[PDB]
């Protein structure tokens, strides 16, 4: 399929481990909005989309709700046939080059993922950073997989170690991806 | 590993030319396998593998299902590509251009801009540099920003990067030395 | 269609009341209605999947459930005498779709027991003026009394319900139009043919359904318990 | 609501009903929904569209171009097409979104043509005892049939009867009172002979 | 306030 700009509205996604859901709208690429199923708020993810654009949370549970059931008879029409593990790839880098006392921001990105739960945490000096660590929701790929970004936003400084951690059912063990400055 | 089911139900739309080519196609995926899709350009659901058979002619079946499926070319695809126009399709960041030495080799590195249309040139001294450039194909952050990083090979003369993008009328031209 | 029970409901205020409703076979969304004189039809809850959708601006008080089934149960706690209404359920096949409603579950709150009262019904012979000026013979039905307007009138003919020539009151007359609980009545026309009136043996009767207290409500007053009952006024033919 | 219509409207039985509807602020992922509703029953769905013309076994609906407004065309109209009809506009709104709200309506009387109207006031005797009502019938569906000033008399509203067996309709009202100084001429006196 | 609408998705057989 060839366009000018491609429009996701609706990126639905249910999976039976939790079970955990997702619901969101894509414009080339990046995520619009996800709708938070468990406080039932739309979260829009740039500004000027919170003052202009509104979206429904009531519309995002019910299709959750029909992928519940249309995800339960799949399983049976396809003798519960489960998904299978993909290594997914980790690339850490600085959204704006470094710069010594400059407040920037570590992003990283880890790429094909499947099935939809990924662990990912920073690391500082071998120390687990609970602070600063946001994180995006699940972007859909066109071979139907999913990549997730984690940002940290930090101070740079001389001695500073940061890596990404991520855990992976795919991964054999957890899969640690240095930043080099 | 515990083992998990996934299911998938991706609403797309499809642009060209403004409004003059919209193209509807939802697709329903059970893990990574697209079973059924519905084609705008088709106007009714057919199934992608043998697993949704019973899934497309049930659902061809449904009158009224089959018919709002088909209005969501104008009421989802075209509808909100109105309110893209008045937000998404006006977003203009102007990228900000950086040349630094690595840590020989010179990097531009041009980060945060959107949209996703951007040139960047290397110049040695007025004469472009083609041989010795390398560089990144386009980085997305995330948070609707993109990112690119083109190197040079150099040997020490004023390098000089251009960059082009629509929310620049203006190339920005910046020089190391 | 849509089957929706109790079809007609008296209670007193303080009570609770659970109204069902089975959905169209195959649709799973169900939408609750509350039909007023005053406010007109305003919208209560919608349910898919056992859960609460959208809702309306209606207090606590009422509620709902879903069941695996798709069927519904509103709740209405702490009646007031304004919760008296004609309560629709609506269902679509998905939640989106074409809502098609039911008959509803008409609820009448009252103050008392005592106010409820089994109709008295009448029938008025045709006029000979009538007769032979137009050739055709009227007759004139006429239940008086009632509360609170869960009635149902028919014409029944030599023993079987008629339709053609029948004519009944749209709504009701309140007997005193300003007391709140007002007792009601009713007028229903049945025209014939002249001939077919002057026939010694046709049997006219008309007879009205009331539906009122049931075995779960205790009766303290002097009176008839005015429980569910048919009340019918019959006339015979004559030339 | 979106949506504004007539309050009544009055048609002629056999002709077309164009019940008129506006909804200047519907927008592109919003319904025009039809709904009528028979004395104190359930409400009907009749049609609904987007913004084509559709057209049902019951009645065809017409938007306009710029979907500002529409029309419901009832084109056969029958005696049991009395009823109020509902242009709703089902909207996505936070809150209510794919929700139907109902407005004020439309009261649509189908007004059935009688042939040979000879209006007369005849009085009826009860078929067990002192007890009698008036009977105001076979006037024009064009005449209305007042309330009662005097509390203690009653006076029901036009009633369509509809006797099959000869194809032949009529209009008729009902009076009655405890008074026994009601005569039935003076029954009806605030319906005169236009 | 307004709000725009995703692609529904239907129920399957079962
Ligand atoms: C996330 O963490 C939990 C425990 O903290 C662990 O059981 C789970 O496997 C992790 N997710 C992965 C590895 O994808």
């Amino acid at each position: 399929i060839v366009a000018d700009h491609v429009a996701s509205y609706g990126v639905n996604l249910y999976q039976s481990y939790g079970p955990s859901g997702q619901y969101s709208h894509e414009f080339d690429g990046d995520e619009e909005f996800y709708v938070d199923l468990e406080r039932k708020e739309t979260v829009w993810q740039l500004p000027l989309f919170r003052r202009f654009r509104r979206f429904d949370p009531q519309f995002a549970l019910t299709n959750i709700a029909v992928l519940k059931h249309n995800l339960n008879c799949v399983i049976k029409r396809s003798n519960s046939t489960a998904a299978t593990n993909e290594v997914p790839e980790v690339t850490v880098f600085s959204k704006s080059p470094v710069t010594l006392g400059q407040p920037n921001t570590l992003i990283c990105l880890v790429d094909n993922i499947f099935p939809p739960v990924v662990n990912i945490t920073w690391l500082s000096n071998g120390h687990s950073v609970t602070e600063g660590v946001s994180e995006t929701s699940f972007l859909s790929k066109s071979d139907h997989s999913f990549f997730k970004i984690s940002y940290l936003t930090f101070l740079p400084s001389a001695d500073e170690i940061y890596d990404c951690k991520v855990e992976h059912w795919g991964l054999d063990e957890p899969l640690l991806k240095h930043w080099e400055p | 590993s515990p083992e998990d089911f996934v299911y998938q139900f991706k609403g797309m739309c499809y642009f060209t030319n403004g409004t003059e080519r919209v193209r509807l196609v939802t697709r329903y995926i059970y893990n990574r396998e697209e079973y059924a899709r519905f084609d705008s350009d088709v106007g009714v659901y057919r199934a992608v593998t043998p697993l949704g058979p019973p899934a497309a002619e049930y659902w061809n079946s449904q009158k009224e299902v089959l018919e709002r499926t088909r209005a969501e070319l104008d009421t989802v695809c075209r509808h909100n590509y109105q309110l893209e126009l008045r937000t998404t399709l006006q977003r203009r960041v102007e990228p900000t251009v950086t040349i630094s030495p690595s840590r020989n080799l010179l990097v531009c590195s041009v980060t945060d801009f959107y949209p996703a249309q951007i040139k960047v040139r290397w110049f040695r001294n007025d004469q472009e540099e083609t041989t010795g450039v390398v560089s990144t194909p386009l980085i997305r952050n995330g948070d609707w920003t993109f990112q690119i990083l083109v190197m040079l090979e150099m040997t020490p003369d004023v390098y000089t990067c251009h960059v082009e993008h629509p929310s620049l009328q203006n190339p920005i031209i910046v020089e190391w030395r | 269609g849509v089957t929706q029970t109790p079809r007609y409901l008296i209670k007193t205020r303080g009570q609770q009341v659970t109204l069902s409703c089975s959905p169209i076979s195959g649709h799973r969304s169900v939408s609750w209605y509350q039909q007023t004189p005053g406010q007109g039809l305003q919208f209560l809850f919608e349910y898919f999947s056992e859960t609460q959708r959208n809702k309306g601006n209606f207090p606590g008080r009422f509620s709902g459930r879903q069941f695996s089934n798709s069927r519904s149960e509103m709740n209405v706690s702490t009646l007031e005498l304004g919760d008296s209404a004609l309560y629709l359920c609506a269902s679509s096949l998905r939640r989106g779709d074409t809502i098609y409603f039911g008959e509803g579950s008409w609820l009448t709150v009252v103050e008392d027991l005592n106010k409820v009262f089994p109709p008295e019904v009448a029938v008025f012979e045709p006029s000979e003026a009538e007769i032979s000026h137009t050739q055709k013979a009227t007759l004139v039905c006429l239940a008086t009394g009632f509360f609170p307007d869960h009635v149902e009138l028919s014409w029944w003919v030599n023993g079987k319900e008629v339709h053609s020539g029948v004519c009944t009151d749209p709504q009701p007359l309140k007997e005193q139009p300003a007391l709140n609980d007002s007792r009601y009545a009713l007028s229903s026309r049945l025209r014939v043919s002249a001939t077919f009136w002057q026939n010694p043996r046709n049997h006219f009767r008309c007879q009205v359904q009331f539906y009122g207290l049931s075995e779960n409500d205790e009766w303290t007053q002097d009176r008839a318990k005015p429980v569910t009952q048919i009340v019918s006024a019959e006339a015979w033919g004559r030339a | 609501m979106k949506t504004t219509q007539p309050p009544s409207m009055d048609c002629a039985e056999g002709r077309a009903a164009n019940l008129p509807c506006n909804h200047s602020t519907i927008s592109g992922n919003e319904y025009v929904y039809w709904y009528r509703q028979i004395h104190s029953q359930g409400p009907q769905y009749i049609i609904h569209g987007l913004k084509n013309n559709e057209t049902n076994e019951m009645a065809s609906l017409i938007i306009t171009e710029d979907r500002k407004s529409s029309t419901l065309i009832l084109p056969h109209a029958t005696l049991r097409d009395t009823a109020v009809y509902y242009c709703i506009v089902r909207v996505a709104i936070e809150g209510s979104q794919g929700n139907l709200i109902f407005g004020k309506g439309t009261k649509l009387s189908v007004k059935p043509n009688i042939q040979n109207p000879d209006p007369a006031v005849y009085q009826l005797r009860d078929s067990k005892s002192d007890k009698s009502v008036c009977l105001f019938t076979d006037f024009d569906s064009q005449t209305n049939v007042s309330q009662s000033k005097d509390s203690d008399v009653y006076i029901t509203d036009k009633c369509v009867l509809d006797m099959r067996s000869m194809d032949f309709k009529s209009n008729s009202a009902v009076a009655w009172s405890n008074k026994s100084d009601f005569a039935c001429a003076n029954a009806f006196n605030n319906s005169i002979i236009p | 306030g307004q709000v725009e609408l995703g692609g529904g998705t239907p129920i399957e057989s079962c």
